[PDB]
């Protein structure tokens, strides 16, 4: 029964990794659609529940037609790549002062995703060419306990790795605030 | 197996299965169990009431597989086997084994035991119908893994095979889980999850790594067997075949060039069986183009928003999102990505007809429908929710306008 | 063919058998009611499958499921109204197949419990004298000469509760008087042999004689229970014994269907009759002794009193010391049958039964019939080689 929203920068994976999660496939090999907004039941400390995900574009031309979905909603959740930090800089100041313009004071979990290119190498020499790449998890708790936010999650696209876990604490969120 | 050793290999299975959590299948281990006494004392010809062990095929074919010690032993292991049956949630087959206990209590004339015998069956049914397609009872997410690696895995050493995971173990558990446990047997690095979903075989692998393929699949029936299986119970009872679908797309992955297979395994023993895995064997692979599977998977979505309309519940925030994924489109396709490639007038010319008739009345149905939801959504969304319904109307609206001009063809 | 409408023959006829107050004929038509409708709609494709119920079901157009089930629906009541509780199950047993079938579940519960009261319901009423199913008894008008059903019918009557032989008798002779010829039917109270011409022709006549459904010893095991007594019996023997002609006969005719049955009588096939030899006459009697005590020990809530009797009458002059003239010699031995006597002996398992059962008021009552008892043992067991 539970409202849920993905906002962030466009290419934050955020498609990418919800296609993944509701649908038990592998990313990269999530079977594609269009329609987004997805959800799924997901089993939690003790109890199922109904999780639903609602999908929300950073391609800047559909604001103002963002922020109306927002309404009922009973969690929130920022993400934002530790790829780009072009997106990390603009979460603070874009996405923050658009979740204190609705529903200001429902529970926001900033996560990270792509964790998995943070020990590539041949990404990592795409990045020294601009010279940037790492986002550091104490840099990534700080932001976001400074976001007053209450977690920040390290989550991956492939490996697995990170996941699941945030899907859990997005609802542990709201079962013990 | 012998009679004297494969019997002590199901009781101590049972308790095992009993200790963590494998519920189903010790239950199922008793009344399989059960049925290997049951030929054996008709072997030494001690006496469905008594006939060999096929009255226990009733339950499950499997139970076959045993042939190849008293009366109240027999009925010890049906009284021990049908709890196990209602800690197990699986309500229902508790009738189909309470048979052969009446069938004897009636030759020996209890009365008081056949009468609170035939109340327990009773005290079943009840529990059934407020659980029974309440989704409240769930076992489910069924996987398929396979092992690849010669010089590596002993007697598992390469078999396709298909775990019965619990409750709702998603991928994230049950693939970590079995990294972590192989990847601490053999060095870490070294163990790759070679997450596929292809019938992968060319072992194109540089053999110094080991993988084990791993995807996700559905108890897969037909159109004539799907009007047996109408609820949640049924479905998993008894499974030959499991589907899923593994996209082939042209080049990489991700409208006119996406593809997608679907390769159903069966399983030789059908579950519930005894041991928690059992093997594939066949991948039989019906391949759809891009417009096969926009027929099905656009037809997919229609009758699923149908579904949330007959449901007696319909809560308020799993409507509002399925829907938004019908009107109002962000960060996908869109809906009329189909119409547009296989629906314009200048498209559509190649692709046989009939079939590009039947997504028409899928199409159709897909919006007297979709207004159907939009209403609905009116009735539960109260206050400020209203004036983004508003908004919601709009975009479909709209929506109809666009398909009237890709299809040549007035739409209301 | 047809009586497709005499499926409201039966309809009608056990309107009747209701409004006779005698139900247990009537839930059997109902049963070959759905008996019948179960046929028409296999040769359609939409018969004797009720073999278990009764195997006189072999003598057996819009028509539905529904209509079937509404058929078997009204017999249950029938059956739970006539006392037979322990066909409820058998019944209710395909009832089920369609509703697990069509999967009404909140009626396959609230059914399989009506199947769970049927047998706390009879656990109950079972080794309680509160089961009365009905009299049998052998009938024979022979009005060649008048109006005889084809010619001297001779077939058994169900009579229900306890009354007959007199009941029986005066109802069926005021019923067939007024139609036949008053002052012109005949007794007939001798049931021995009845061979017509050997009495002259009065132009009507009746016979009446009590039956028992005799078992063999074959049957006697399975027919352990209450209600075995009175289902799936083809026959029923009477027991006309001459005592001297001045050794004692038996007629054990067989009837051509089961009962029960849609009409209170049926017609018998065979009459078969056989005297018995003297020292054959003993047996017949010690061993319906010896299972009248173990049937008076084992019940529980024994009726005291009644149990009391029974062993005042086992012992002189007339007792059950039959043997003193079965033991000095005789007949055919075949072992005598005096293990069958040895038998009756371990009835003695009586006396302590009732040695726990009174209070100390006959605490002295006991040990003075207990020393007529050891009197009467191994001193009058010495007509029998050793004591026991």
């Amino acid at each position: 029964a539970i409202k849920c929203v993905v906002v962030g920068d466009g290419a934050v994976g955020k498609t990418c990794l919800l296609i993944s999660y509701t649908t038990n496939a592998f990313p990269g090999e999530y079977i594609p659609t269009v329609f987004d907004n997805y959800s799924a039941n997901v089993m939690v400390d003790g109890k199922p529940v109904n999780l639903g995900l609602w999908d929300t574009a950073g391609q800047e031309d559909y604001d103002r037609l963002r922020p109306l979905s927002y309404p009922q909603t009973d969690v929130f959740l920022i993400c934002f790549s530790l790829v780009s930090p072009a997106s990390f800089e603009n979460v603070r100041a874009k996405w923050y002062p658009e979740v204190r313009h609705h529903c200001p004071h429902t529970p926001i979990l900033l996560v990270g995703t792509k964790l998995d290119l943070r020990d590539d190498k041949d990404t990592i020499e795409r990045l020294r060419d601009k010279k940037l790449a790492p986002i550091t998890y104490p840099q990534g708790l700080a932001m976001a306990r400074e976001i007053g936010s209450v977690k920040y999650l390290e989550c991956s696209a492939l490996t697995q790795r990170g996941l699941k876990t945030v899907f859990d604490e997005a609802i542990r969120a709201v079962l013990c605030p | 197996s012998t009679p004297e050793l494969r019997r002590t290999w199901l009781e101590s299975m049972a308790k095992i299965h009993a200790r963590n959590g494998d519920l189903s299948e010790a239950a199922m281990c008793y009344i399989h169990i059960a049925a290997l006494i049951a030929e054996y004392l008709k072997r030494k010809g001690y006496w469905m009431f008594s006939m060999g062990w096929p009255a226990f095929l009733s339950i499950t074919p499997n139970i076959k597989e045993e042939g190849a010690y008293n009366e109240n032993i027999l009925v010890e292991q049906l009284y021990m086997c049908v709890e196990f049956l209602w800690k197990s949630e699986r309500y229902e087959l508790i009738a189909d084994v309470n048979k052969p206990i009446i069938a004897v209590f009636e030759k020996q004339r209890d009365f008081k035991k056949l009468s609170d015998l035939y109340y327990d069956i009773h005290r079943s049914y009840l529990k059934v119908a407020e659980v029974v397609n309440s989704e409240k009872r769930l076992f489910g997410r069924y996987y398929r893994v396979a092992f690849y690696g010669q010089g590596f895995f002993e007697e598992e050493e390469g078999k396709e095979y298909i775990y019965k995971e619990p409750k709702l173990t998603g991928l994230s558990e049950i693939s970590q889980r079995l990294l972590k446990l192989y990847a601490d047997k053999f060095g870490a690095d070294n163990v790759k999850i070679i997450q596929d979903s292809n019938k992968v075989n060319p072992k194109d692998l540089d053999p110094k790594y080991a993988y084990i393929q791993v995807t996700y699949v559905t108890p897969f029936f037909e159109e004539k067997e799907i009007e047996d299986r109408k609820t949640d119970f049924e479905m998993h009872h008894n499974i030959n075949r499991f589907v899923f679908e593994t996209p082939f797309t042209l080049s990489g992955k991700k409208v006119a060039e996406q593809c997608k297979r679907r390769t159903i395994l069966t399983t030789s023993h059908l579950f519930p069986y005894v041991k928690k895995r059992i093997q594939v064997i066949s991948q039989s692979s019906t391949e759809l183009n891009p417009i096969e599977v926009a027929i099905d998977e656009m037809s997919k979505k229609v009758s699923e928003l149908n579904q949330l309309c007959t449901m007696e519940e319909v809560d308020m925030i799993r409507l509002q999102l399925k829907l938004q994924g019908s009107v109002s489109v962000k960060v996908n396709a869109g809906p009329m990505a189909y119409a547009r490639a296989f629906l314009e007038e200048t498209n559509a010319k190649k692709y046989p007809d009939n079939q590009v008739k039947l997504l028409k009345e899928i199409f159709r149905q897909f919006a007297d429908a979709c207004g159907q939801a939009l209403d609905v959504n009116e009735r539960l969304i109260k206050e400020d929710q209203l004036e983004y319904q508003e908004e919601l109307r709009s975009h479909y609206k709209d929506m109809l306008s666009e398909l009237s001009t890709v299809m040549n063809e007035q739409i209301t």
